[PDB]
């Protein structure tokens, strides 16, 4: 149930256009970075 | 600390996943590729 962290999206992480059924990035490409934490501070981060 | 020059091709990864399939079917004078890339992929 617990929150690790909630992150916005940044300039490198943003998406210009996403059609219905499409993906960002588009189908044949690679996933995204998830490393920014808007002020460019390298989002840090039993169980 | 090693450097090597390279060459980028616009559609060299869109015709790779093609099978030759030496024989052709009815009227099909072309082939198909498993995936399909655009020139936004070097």
């Amino acid at each position: 149930g617990d929150t690790l962290s909630t992150i916005k999206a940044q300039e490198n992480q943003i998406g210009n256009n996403l059609s219905p059924g499409d993906t960002y990035p588009k189908k044949g490409l690679s996933p995204l970075a998830l490393n920014t934490m808007d002020q460019f501070s390298s989002r840090l981060i039993d169980q | 600390t090693v450097s090597r020059a390279t060459t980028n091709s616009k559609t060299e990864s869109n015709t790779a996943g093609v099978s030759v399939n030496v024989g052709y079917q009815n009227g099909f004078t072309a082939n198909v590729t498993t995936n399909y890339s655009h020139t936004t992929d070097n």
